[PDB]
Protein backbone atom coordinates (compact mmCIF):
# COMPACT_ATOMS: atom_id res chain seq x y z
CA UNK A 1 0.00 0.00 0.00
CA UNK A 2 1.75 3.31 -0.76
CA UNK A 3 0.84 4.66 2.58
CA UNK A 4 2.63 1.20 3.92
CA UNK A 5 6.35 3.40 4.54
CA UNK A 6 4.40 6.94 6.45
CA UNK A 7 4.05 6.75 10.54
CA UNK A 8 0.88 5.49 11.68
CA UNK A 9 0.57 9.09 13.86
CA UNK A 10 1.94 11.47 10.58
CA UNK A 11 -1.30 9.49 8.73
CA UNK A 12 -3.53 10.74 11.20
CA UNK A 13 -1.94 14.08 11.55
CA UNK A 14 -1.87 14.19 7.46
CA UNK A 15 -5.56 13.26 7.79
CA UNK A 16 -6.64 15.96 9.77
CA UNK A 17 -4.79 18.48 7.82
CA UNK A 18 -7.01 16.70 4.43
CA UNK A 19 -9.68 17.46 6.27
CA UNK A 20 -9.16 21.07 7.13
CA UNK A 21 -8.70 21.45 3.54
CA UNK A 22 -11.63 19.61 2.48
CA UNK A 23 -9.39 17.06 0.78
CA UNK A 24 -11.30 13.66 1.57
CA UNK A 25 -9.94 11.74 -0.65
CA UNK A 26 -6.52 12.37 0.93
CA UNK A 27 -8.42 12.30 4.03
CA UNK A 28 -9.48 8.54 3.73
CA UNK A 29 -6.43 7.31 1.57
CA UNK A 30 -4.70 8.34 4.77
CA UNK A 31 -6.84 6.76 7.08
CA UNK A 32 -6.79 3.68 5.03
CA UNK A 33 -3.17 3.54 5.43
CA UNK A 34 -3.74 4.03 9.18
CA UNK A 35 -6.10 1.37 9.66
CA UNK A 36 -3.48 -0.77 7.77
CA UNK A 37 -0.82 -0.29 10.20
CA UNK A 38 -3.03 -3.17 12.40
CA UNK A 39 -3.68 -1.61 15.64
CA UNK A 40 -7.04 -0.61 16.99
CA UNK A 41 -8.51 2.88 16.24
CA UNK A 42 -9.20 5.44 19.26
CA UNK A 43 -12.67 7.27 19.54
CA UNK A 44 -10.96 10.18 17.62
CA UNK A 45 -9.08 8.00 14.53
CA UNK A 46 -13.07 6.44 13.85
CA UNK A 47 -14.91 9.62 13.45
CA UNK A 48 -11.56 10.77 11.31
CA UNK A 49 -11.95 6.92 8.96
CA UNK A 50 -16.12 7.69 9.14
CA UNK A 51 -15.81 11.46 8.05
CA UNK A 52 -13.55 10.88 5.29
CA UNK A 53 -15.26 8.09 3.64
CA UNK A 54 -18.87 9.59 4.39
CA UNK A 55 -17.39 12.43 2.36
CA UNK A 56 -16.22 10.55 -0.71
CA UNK A 57 -19.00 7.82 -1.17
CA UNK A 58 -21.71 10.95 -0.32
CA UNK A 59 -20.10 13.20 -3.44
CA UNK A 60 -20.25 9.74 -5.71
CA UNK A 61 -24.03 8.64 -4.82
CA UNK A 62 -25.37 12.27 -5.35
CA UNK A 63 -23.36 12.03 -8.81
CA UNK A 64 -25.00 8.70 -9.59
CA UNK A 65 -28.06 10.27 -8.57
CA UNK A 66 -27.83 13.04 -11.14
CA UNK A 67 -26.89 10.25 -13.79
CA UNK A 68 -28.81 7.71 -13.20
CA UNK A 69 -32.19 10.67 -13.45
CA UNK A 70 -30.82 11.74 -16.66
CA UNK A 71 -30.85 8.25 -17.63
CA UNK A 72 -34.22 7.51 -16.55
CA UNK A 73 -35.27 10.50 -19.03
CA UNK A 74 -33.86 8.96 -21.72
CA UNK A 75 -35.79 6.15 -21.32
CA UNK A 76 -39.24 7.31 -21.39
CA UNK A 77 -40.80 7.55 -24.55
CA UNK A 78 -40.37 10.49 -27.34
CA UNK A 79 -36.97 11.50 -25.75
CA UNK A 80 -34.33 11.08 -28.60
CA UNK A 81 -31.69 7.88 -28.82
CA UNK A 82 -28.70 10.05 -27.82
CA UNK A 83 -26.09 6.54 -27.78
CA UNK A 84 -24.90 4.63 -24.98
CA UNK A 85 -22.63 7.58 -23.40
CA UNK A 86 -25.37 8.23 -20.43
CA UNK A 87 -25.11 4.80 -19.59
CA UNK A 88 -21.66 4.45 -19.60
CA UNK A 89 -20.77 7.50 -17.37
CA UNK A 90 -23.73 6.50 -15.29
CA UNK A 91 -21.61 2.48 -15.14
CA UNK A 92 -18.25 4.51 -14.83
CA UNK A 93 -19.48 6.38 -11.48
CA UNK A 94 -20.91 3.16 -10.37
CA UNK A 95 -18.00 0.83 -10.81
CA UNK A 96 -15.95 3.67 -8.58
CA UNK A 97 -18.86 4.14 -5.83
CA UNK A 98 -18.66 0.14 -5.46
CA UNK A 99 -14.83 0.10 -5.37
CA UNK A 100 -14.96 2.46 -2.40
CA UNK A 101 -17.48 0.62 -0.78
CA UNK A 102 -15.91 -2.66 -1.12
CA UNK A 103 -12.49 -0.57 0.48
CA UNK A 104 -14.43 0.33 3.72
CA UNK A 105 -16.11 -3.22 4.23
CA UNK A 106 -12.47 -4.80 3.68
CA UNK A 107 -11.26 -2.32 6.10
CA UNK A 108 -14.14 -3.35 8.53
CA UNK A 109 -13.88 -7.47 7.73
CA UNK A 110 -9.54 -6.89 7.90
CA UNK A 111 -9.45 -6.53 10.74
CA UNK A 112 -11.74 -3.94 12.40
CA UNK A 113 -14.85 -5.73 13.89
CA UNK A 114 -13.28 -9.00 14.97
CA UNK A 115 -10.59 -6.34 17.44
CA UNK A 116 -13.71 -4.26 18.35
CA UNK A 117 -14.67 -5.79 22.05
CA UNK A 118 -16.15 -2.35 23.70
CA UNK A 119 -19.24 -2.00 22.88
CA UNK A 120 -18.88 1.87 22.04
CA UNK A 121 -16.02 0.54 18.77
CA UNK A 122 -17.99 -2.73 18.14
CA UNK A 123 -21.37 -1.04 17.07
CA UNK A 124 -19.81 2.42 15.24
CA UNK A 125 -17.81 -0.50 13.12
CA UNK A 126 -21.36 -2.71 12.74
CA UNK A 127 -23.26 0.76 11.69
CA UNK A 128 -20.50 1.28 9.33
CA UNK A 129 -20.91 -1.93 7.79
CA UNK A 130 -24.95 -1.69 7.16
CA UNK A 131 -24.23 2.05 5.82
CA UNK A 132 -21.70 0.95 3.12
CA UNK A 133 -23.74 -2.20 2.53
CA UNK A 134 -26.95 -0.27 2.23
CA UNK A 135 -24.85 2.17 -0.34
CA UNK A 136 -24.17 -0.81 -2.44
CA UNK A 137 -28.06 -2.02 -2.33
CA UNK A 138 -28.80 2.32 -3.63
CA UNK A 139 -27.17 0.86 -7.31
CA UNK A 140 -27.90 -2.89 -7.13
CA UNK A 141 -30.13 -4.35 -10.00
CA UNK A 142 -28.90 -7.90 -10.15
CA UNK A 143 -29.01 -11.51 -9.00
CA UNK A 144 -27.18 -10.69 -5.71
CA UNK A 145 -29.58 -7.63 -4.35
CA UNK A 146 -31.33 -9.42 -1.91
CA UNK A 147 -28.51 -10.89 -0.44
CA UNK A 148 -27.06 -6.77 -0.05
CA UNK A 149 -29.94 -5.85 0.96
CA UNK A 150 -29.63 -8.79 4.24
CA UNK A 151 -26.28 -8.25 4.71
CA UNK A 152 -26.68 -4.74 5.35
CA UNK A 153 -29.70 -5.89 7.80
CA UNK A 154 -27.50 -8.26 9.19
CA UNK A 155 -24.73 -6.03 10.20
CA UNK A 156 -27.39 -2.92 11.74
CA UNK A 157 -29.34 -6.02 13.70
CA UNK A 158 -26.13 -6.96 15.17
CA UNK A 159 -25.18 -3.26 16.15
CA UNK A 160 -28.80 -2.84 17.53
CA UNK A 161 -28.97 -5.59 19.16
CA UNK A 162 -25.44 -4.52 21.32
CA UNK A 163 -26.63 -1.27 21.42
CA UNK A 164 -29.77 -1.66 23.20
CA UNK A 165 -28.19 -3.90 25.92
CA UNK A 166 -24.98 -1.58 25.99
CA UNK A 167 -25.58 2.24 25.54
CA UNK A 168 -28.03 4.49 27.13
CA UNK A 169 -30.94 5.47 24.90
CA UNK A 170 -29.46 8.94 24.65
CA UNK A 171 -26.00 7.91 23.69
CA UNK A 172 -24.75 9.00 19.63
CA UNK A 173 -24.02 5.86 18.92
CA UNK A 174 -26.99 3.81 19.83
CA UNK A 175 -29.27 7.50 18.43
CA UNK A 176 -27.51 7.62 14.87
CA UNK A 177 -27.47 3.73 14.42
CA UNK A 178 -31.11 3.90 14.70
CA UNK A 179 -31.15 7.07 12.35
CA UNK A 180 -29.68 5.48 9.52
CA UNK A 181 -31.05 1.92 10.22
CA UNK A 182 -34.28 3.14 9.95
CA UNK A 183 -33.51 5.10 6.74
CA UNK A 184 -32.14 1.41 5.52
CA UNK A 185 -35.55 0.69 6.37
CA UNK A 186 -37.95 3.22 4.46
CA UNK A 187 -35.33 3.74 1.57
CA UNK A 188 -33.86 0.27 0.84
CA UNK A 189 -36.32 -2.43 2.30
CA UNK A 190 -39.69 -1.23 1.54
CA UNK A 191 -40.36 -1.05 5.37
CA UNK A 192 -41.81 2.47 5.88
CA UNK A 193 -44.12 1.44 8.51
CA UNK A 194 -41.30 -0.15 10.52
CA UNK A 195 -39.02 3.24 9.83
CA UNK A 196 -41.78 5.33 11.57
CA UNK A 197 -42.10 3.14 14.23
CA UNK A 198 -38.01 2.70 14.96
CA UNK A 199 -37.44 6.72 14.69
CA UNK A 200 -40.32 7.20 17.04
CA UNK A 201 -39.42 4.62 19.86
CA UNK A 202 -35.91 5.90 19.55
CA UNK A 203 -36.54 9.71 19.91
CA UNK A 204 -38.85 8.79 22.60
CA UNK A 205 -36.88 6.87 24.64
CA UNK A 206 -33.92 9.43 24.38
CA UNK A 207 -35.94 12.05 25.53
CA UNK A 208 -37.11 10.29 28.60
CA UNK A 209 -33.24 9.63 29.47
CA UNK A 210 -32.09 13.41 28.84
CA UNK A 211 -32.55 14.03 32.23
CA UNK A 212 -29.26 12.05 33.07
CA UNK A 213 -26.45 14.55 31.23
CA UNK A 214 -24.50 16.84 31.33
CA UNK A 215 -24.88 20.21 29.40
CA UNK A 216 -22.25 19.13 26.58
CA UNK A 217 -23.81 15.33 26.42
CA UNK A 218 -27.61 16.80 26.19
CA UNK A 219 -26.65 18.93 23.33
CA UNK A 220 -24.93 15.81 21.45
CA UNK A 221 -27.80 13.68 21.79
CA UNK A 222 -30.29 16.53 20.58
CA UNK A 223 -28.41 17.40 17.80
CA UNK A 224 -29.15 13.74 16.70
CA UNK A 225 -32.36 13.30 17.96
CA UNK A 226 -33.51 16.74 16.14
CA UNK A 227 -32.74 14.15 12.74
CA UNK A 228 -34.84 11.71 13.59
CA UNK A 229 -37.78 14.55 14.51
CA UNK A 230 -36.80 15.93 10.63
CA UNK A 231 -36.92 12.38 8.82
CA UNK A 232 -40.55 11.53 10.88
CA UNK A 233 -41.72 15.18 9.50
CA UNK A 234 -41.22 14.27 6.11
CA UNK A 235 -42.38 10.68 6.49
CA UNK A 236 -45.42 11.21 8.44
CA UNK B 1 -33.42 12.82 1.13
CA UNK B 2 -33.91 11.60 4.43
CA UNK B 3 -31.44 12.36 7.38
CA UNK B 4 -28.36 9.97 7.99
CA UNK B 5 -24.85 10.03 10.01
CA UNK C 1 -4.23 8.29 -23.10
CA UNK C 2 -6.93 6.59 -21.97
CA UNK C 3 -9.05 8.40 -23.49
CA UNK C 4 -7.65 7.72 -26.46
CA UNK C 5 -10.37 4.64 -27.81
CA UNK C 6 -13.31 7.00 -27.13
CA UNK C 7 -15.11 9.06 -30.40
CA UNK C 8 -14.56 12.79 -29.37
CA UNK C 9 -18.31 13.49 -29.56
CA UNK C 10 -18.73 10.65 -26.70
CA UNK C 11 -15.83 12.80 -24.83
CA UNK C 12 -17.89 15.93 -25.27
CA UNK C 13 -21.45 13.94 -24.65
CA UNK C 14 -19.54 12.85 -21.17
CA UNK C 15 -18.06 16.14 -20.59
CA UNK C 16 -21.39 17.78 -20.26
CA UNK C 17 -22.56 15.18 -18.13
CA UNK C 18 -19.86 15.35 -15.53
CA UNK C 19 -20.37 19.23 -15.49
CA UNK C 20 -24.20 18.83 -14.73
CA UNK C 21 -22.87 16.11 -11.55
CA UNK C 22 -20.62 18.14 -10.38
CA UNK C 23 -17.46 16.04 -11.50
CA UNK C 24 -14.87 18.28 -12.57
CA UNK C 25 -11.94 16.05 -12.74
CA UNK C 26 -13.63 13.53 -14.58
CA UNK C 27 -14.90 16.82 -17.01
CA UNK C 28 -11.71 17.97 -17.28
CA UNK C 29 -9.87 13.56 -18.22
CA UNK C 30 -12.82 14.24 -20.74
CA UNK C 31 -11.88 17.55 -22.42
CA UNK C 32 -8.23 17.06 -22.55
CA UNK C 33 -9.16 13.42 -24.20
CA UNK C 34 -11.02 16.02 -26.90
CA UNK C 35 -8.29 18.06 -27.52
CA UNK C 36 -6.10 15.29 -27.90
CA UNK C 37 -8.26 13.89 -30.97
CA UNK C 38 -6.04 17.15 -32.56
CA UNK C 39 -9.17 19.16 -34.17
CA UNK C 40 -9.83 22.94 -33.13
CA UNK C 41 -12.59 23.13 -30.39
CA UNK C 42 -15.53 25.05 -31.38
CA UNK C 43 -16.48 28.17 -28.79
CA UNK C 44 -18.52 25.70 -26.35
CA UNK C 45 -16.10 23.23 -26.34
CA UNK C 46 -13.53 25.74 -25.47
CA UNK C 47 -15.57 26.58 -22.69
CA UNK C 48 -15.86 23.21 -21.15
CA UNK C 49 -12.23 22.56 -21.57
CA UNK C 50 -12.07 25.98 -19.67
CA UNK C 51 -14.59 25.54 -16.99
CA UNK C 52 -12.87 22.05 -16.01
CA UNK C 53 -9.50 22.76 -14.94
CA UNK C 54 -10.73 26.04 -13.83
CA UNK C 55 -12.82 24.13 -11.18
CA UNK C 56 -10.11 21.38 -10.62
CA UNK C 57 -7.23 23.51 -9.93
CA UNK C 58 -9.45 26.10 -7.93
CA UNK C 59 -10.17 23.46 -5.63
CA UNK C 60 -6.52 22.84 -5.42
CA UNK C 61 -5.44 26.47 -4.80
CA UNK C 62 -8.25 26.56 -2.08
CA UNK C 63 -6.41 23.84 -0.75
CA UNK C 64 -3.16 24.63 -0.97
CA UNK C 65 -3.78 28.08 0.82
CA UNK C 66 -5.40 26.50 3.81
CA UNK C 67 -2.32 24.15 4.31
CA UNK C 68 0.11 27.12 3.25
CA UNK C 69 -1.76 29.41 6.23
CA UNK C 70 -1.22 26.53 8.79
CA UNK C 71 2.57 26.25 7.85
CA UNK C 72 3.15 30.17 8.50
CA UNK C 73 1.34 29.52 11.92
CA UNK C 74 3.80 26.43 12.38
CA UNK C 75 6.94 28.67 12.03
CA UNK C 76 6.05 31.35 14.02
CA UNK C 77 7.69 32.00 17.53
CA UNK C 78 6.51 29.69 20.38
CA UNK C 79 4.59 27.37 17.92
CA UNK C 80 5.39 23.66 18.67
CA UNK C 81 7.41 21.93 16.35
CA UNK C 82 4.64 19.09 14.74
CA UNK C 83 7.18 17.62 12.27
CA UNK C 84 7.30 17.62 8.32
CA UNK C 85 3.99 16.52 8.09
CA UNK C 86 2.49 19.84 7.41
CA UNK C 87 5.36 20.74 4.68
CA UNK C 88 5.28 17.59 3.48
CA UNK C 89 1.32 17.49 2.90
CA UNK C 90 1.62 20.79 1.38
CA UNK C 91 4.41 19.98 -0.81
CA UNK C 92 1.77 16.95 -2.07
CA UNK C 93 -0.87 19.03 -2.98
CA UNK C 94 0.98 21.90 -4.74
CA UNK C 95 2.72 19.04 -6.93
CA UNK C 96 -0.51 17.96 -8.00
CA UNK C 97 -1.66 21.26 -8.57
CA UNK C 98 1.91 22.10 -10.89
CA UNK C 99 1.04 18.83 -12.75
CA UNK C 100 -2.82 19.98 -13.45
CA UNK C 101 -1.47 23.31 -14.48
CA UNK C 102 1.31 22.14 -16.56
CA UNK C 103 -1.22 19.64 -18.21
CA UNK C 104 -3.07 22.37 -19.54
CA UNK C 105 -0.26 24.49 -20.73
CA UNK C 106 1.00 21.19 -22.81
CA UNK C 107 -2.58 21.28 -24.65
CA UNK C 108 -2.38 24.84 -24.77
CA UNK C 109 1.29 24.46 -26.55
CA UNK C 110 0.76 21.32 -28.50
CA UNK C 111 -1.36 22.26 -29.91
CA UNK C 112 -4.13 24.22 -29.71
CA UNK C 113 -2.64 27.83 -29.72
CA UNK C 114 -0.87 27.42 -33.24
CA UNK C 115 -4.06 26.22 -34.64
CA UNK C 116 -6.19 29.24 -33.21
CA UNK C 117 -6.30 32.07 -35.76
CA UNK C 118 -9.61 33.76 -35.43
CA UNK C 119 -8.95 36.40 -32.58
CA UNK C 120 -11.48 35.13 -30.29
CA UNK C 121 -10.13 31.26 -30.35
CA UNK C 122 -6.41 33.01 -29.83
CA UNK C 123 -7.61 35.13 -27.21
CA UNK C 124 -9.37 32.76 -25.19
CA UNK C 125 -6.17 30.40 -25.14
CA UNK C 126 -3.53 32.90 -24.59
CA UNK C 127 -5.42 34.27 -21.26
CA UNK C 128 -6.09 30.46 -20.37
CA UNK C 129 -1.80 30.40 -20.59
CA UNK C 130 -1.59 33.65 -18.67
CA UNK C 131 -3.89 32.21 -15.82
CA UNK C 132 -2.40 28.92 -15.70
CA UNK C 133 1.53 30.62 -15.33
CA UNK C 134 -0.15 32.89 -12.74
CA UNK C 135 -1.01 29.68 -10.49
CA UNK C 136 2.39 28.36 -11.04
CA UNK C 137 3.15 31.66 -9.46
CA UNK C 138 1.44 31.54 -6.78
CA UNK C 139 3.23 28.88 -5.23
CA UNK C 140 6.34 29.46 -6.90
CA UNK C 141 9.52 30.29 -4.58
CA UNK C 142 12.81 29.26 -6.25
CA UNK C 143 15.33 29.89 -9.11
CA UNK C 144 12.38 30.21 -11.59
CA UNK C 145 9.72 32.11 -10.23
CA UNK C 146 10.81 35.05 -12.27
CA UNK C 147 10.63 33.51 -15.37
CA UNK C 148 7.28 31.72 -14.44
CA UNK C 149 6.07 34.95 -13.45
CA UNK C 150 6.96 36.88 -17.11
CA UNK C 151 5.82 33.82 -19.27
CA UNK C 152 2.27 35.07 -17.09
CA UNK C 153 2.90 38.51 -18.34
CA UNK C 154 3.77 37.72 -22.09
CA UNK C 155 0.90 35.11 -22.72
CA UNK C 156 -1.87 38.01 -21.32
CA UNK C 157 -0.16 40.70 -23.23
CA UNK C 158 0.06 38.90 -26.25
CA UNK C 159 -3.80 38.29 -25.95
CA UNK C 160 -4.71 42.11 -24.83
CA UNK C 161 -2.65 43.13 -28.01
CA UNK C 162 -4.92 40.73 -30.21
CA UNK C 163 -8.40 41.61 -28.47
CA UNK C 164 -7.58 45.80 -28.60
CA UNK C 165 -7.34 44.93 -32.31
CA UNK C 166 -9.56 43.16 -33.06
CA UNK C 167 -12.82 42.52 -30.39
CA UNK C 168 -15.04 45.55 -28.86
CA UNK C 169 -14.36 47.13 -25.54
CA UNK C 170 -17.76 44.75 -24.30
CA UNK C 171 -16.85 41.64 -25.92
CA UNK C 172 -16.77 39.41 -23.10
CA UNK C 173 -13.47 38.02 -23.78
CA UNK C 174 -11.82 40.91 -23.87
CA UNK C 175 -13.19 41.42 -20.51
CA UNK C 176 -12.50 38.50 -18.71
CA UNK C 177 -8.53 39.09 -20.09
CA UNK C 178 -8.40 42.06 -18.49
CA UNK C 179 -10.05 41.54 -15.23
CA UNK C 180 -7.90 38.78 -15.01
CA UNK C 181 -4.26 40.45 -16.22
CA UNK C 182 -5.50 43.07 -14.01
CA UNK C 183 -5.63 40.46 -11.18
CA UNK C 184 -2.02 39.40 -12.32
CA UNK C 185 -0.86 42.66 -11.83
CA UNK C 186 -2.22 43.02 -8.15
CA UNK C 187 -1.16 40.19 -6.90
CA UNK C 188 1.71 38.56 -8.62
CA UNK C 189 3.66 41.71 -10.01
CA UNK C 190 3.12 43.79 -7.15
CA UNK C 191 1.87 46.70 -9.17
CA UNK C 192 -1.56 47.67 -7.66
CA UNK C 193 -1.85 50.90 -9.51
CA UNK C 194 -0.98 48.92 -12.72
CA UNK C 195 -4.23 46.92 -11.45
CA UNK C 196 -6.27 49.34 -11.11
CA UNK C 197 -5.41 51.44 -14.18
CA UNK C 198 -6.41 48.77 -16.33
CA UNK C 199 -9.86 47.57 -14.76
CA UNK C 200 -10.84 51.57 -14.39
CA UNK C 201 -9.90 51.91 -18.63
CA UNK C 202 -11.69 48.72 -19.38
CA UNK C 203 -14.80 49.48 -17.65
CA UNK C 204 -15.19 52.65 -18.74
CA UNK C 205 -14.68 51.86 -22.37
CA UNK C 206 -16.78 48.94 -21.93
CA UNK C 207 -19.66 51.25 -21.11
CA UNK C 208 -18.97 53.46 -23.59
CA UNK C 209 -19.69 51.17 -25.90
CA UNK C 210 -23.24 49.21 -24.31
CA UNK C 211 -25.01 51.15 -26.09
CA UNK C 212 -24.26 49.06 -29.33
CA UNK C 213 -25.77 46.16 -28.05
CA UNK C 214 -28.79 43.86 -28.10
CA UNK C 215 -30.53 43.11 -24.37
CA UNK C 216 -28.74 39.37 -24.60
CA UNK C 217 -25.08 41.15 -25.09
CA UNK C 218 -25.69 43.51 -22.38
CA UNK C 219 -26.46 41.13 -19.99
CA UNK C 220 -23.12 39.38 -20.75
CA UNK C 221 -20.95 42.11 -20.65
CA UNK C 222 -22.55 43.98 -17.85
CA UNK C 223 -21.92 40.66 -15.48
CA UNK C 224 -18.14 40.63 -16.32
CA UNK C 225 -18.26 44.56 -15.36
CA UNK C 226 -19.43 43.72 -12.35
CA UNK C 227 -16.65 41.80 -11.29
CA UNK C 228 -14.13 44.43 -12.26
CA UNK C 229 -16.09 46.94 -10.02
CA UNK C 230 -15.98 44.78 -7.50
CA UNK C 231 -11.92 44.36 -7.59
CA UNK C 232 -11.87 48.08 -8.31
CA UNK C 233 -13.91 48.19 -4.44
CA UNK C 234 -11.39 45.90 -2.98
CA UNK C 235 -8.80 47.89 -4.32
CA UNK C 236 -9.28 51.21 -3.54
CA UNK D 1 -10.10 36.99 -2.94
CA UNK D 2 -10.12 38.85 -6.30
CA UNK D 3 -12.69 37.79 -9.15
CA UNK D 4 -11.66 36.02 -11.73
CA UNK D 5 -13.08 34.61 -14.82
C1 LIG E 1 -15.83 7.71 18.74
C2 LIG E 1 -17.29 7.99 18.85
O1 LIG E 1 -17.87 7.64 19.88
N1 LIG E 1 -17.91 8.72 17.94
C3 LIG E 1 -19.30 9.16 18.07
C4 LIG E 1 -19.50 10.64 17.78
C5 LIG E 1 -20.81 11.13 18.41
C6 LIG E 1 -21.02 12.59 18.09
N2 LIG E 1 -21.01 12.79 16.64
C7 LIG E 1 -22.10 13.18 15.96
O2 LIG E 1 -23.11 13.44 16.59
C8 LIG E 1 -22.15 13.25 14.43
N3 LIG E 1 -21.64 12.14 13.75
C9 LIG E 1 -22.05 10.81 14.03
C10 LIG E 1 -21.40 9.76 13.37
C11 LIG E 1 -21.70 8.44 13.67
C12 LIG E 1 -22.63 8.17 14.66
CL1 LIG E 1 -22.98 6.50 15.07
C13 LIG E 1 -23.26 9.17 15.36
C14 LIG E 1 -22.92 10.49 15.09
C15 LIG E 1 -21.26 14.46 14.01
C16 LIG E 1 -21.84 15.82 14.36
C17 LIG E 1 -21.01 16.98 13.87
O3 LIG E 1 -23.15 15.98 13.77
C18 LIG E 1 -24.06 14.96 14.23
C19 LIG E 1 -25.39 15.21 13.55
C20 LIG E 1 -23.52 13.60 13.89
C21 LIG E 1 -19.69 12.46 16.08
C22 LIG E 1 -19.41 10.99 16.30
C1 LIG F 1 -16.36 30.54 -26.68
C2 LIG F 1 -16.39 31.86 -25.97
O1 LIG F 1 -16.44 32.88 -26.66
N1 LIG F 1 -16.51 31.91 -24.66
C3 LIG F 1 -16.70 33.16 -23.93
C4 LIG F 1 -17.84 33.09 -22.91
C5 LIG F 1 -18.32 34.51 -22.56
C6 LIG F 1 -19.42 34.45 -21.52
N2 LIG F 1 -18.94 33.72 -20.34
C7 LIG F 1 -18.78 34.33 -19.15
O2 LIG F 1 -19.11 35.50 -19.05
C8 LIG F 1 -18.14 33.64 -17.94
N3 LIG F 1 -16.95 32.94 -18.18
C9 LIG F 1 -15.85 33.52 -18.86
C10 LIG F 1 -14.74 32.71 -19.15
C11 LIG F 1 -13.67 33.20 -19.87
C12 LIG F 1 -13.72 34.51 -20.33
CL1 LIG F 1 -12.38 35.13 -21.28
C13 LIG F 1 -14.79 35.33 -20.10
C14 LIG F 1 -15.88 34.81 -19.41
C15 LIG F 1 -19.18 32.58 -17.44
C16 LIG F 1 -20.41 33.16 -16.79
C17 LIG F 1 -21.36 32.12 -16.24
O3 LIG F 1 -20.05 34.01 -15.69
C18 LIG F 1 -19.21 35.10 -16.11
C19 LIG F 1 -18.89 35.92 -14.88
C20 LIG F 1 -17.96 34.55 -16.75
C21 LIG F 1 -18.63 32.32 -20.66
C22 LIG F 1 -17.49 32.28 -21.66
MG1 LIG G 1 5.87 3.16 13.35
MG1 LIG H 1 -23.02 -1.78 -12.67
MG1 LIG I 1 -37.22 -3.97 17.08
MG1 LIG J 1 -13.82 9.27 -34.55
MG1 LIG K 1 7.35 22.44 -4.31
MG1 LIG L 1 -1.57 49.26 -21.41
Amino acid sequence: GAMGSMERASLIQKAKLAEQAERYEDMAAFMKGAVEKGEELSCEERNLLSVAYKNVVGGQRAAWRVLSSIEQKSNEEGSEEKGPEVREYREKVETELQGVCDTVLGLLDSHLIKEAGDAESRVFYLKMKGDYYRYLAEVATGDDKKRIIDSARSAYQEAMDISKKEMPPTNPIRLGLALNFSVFHYEIANSPEEAISLAKTTFDEAMADLHTLSEDSYKDSTLIMQLLRDNLTLWT
Amino acid sequence: FPATV
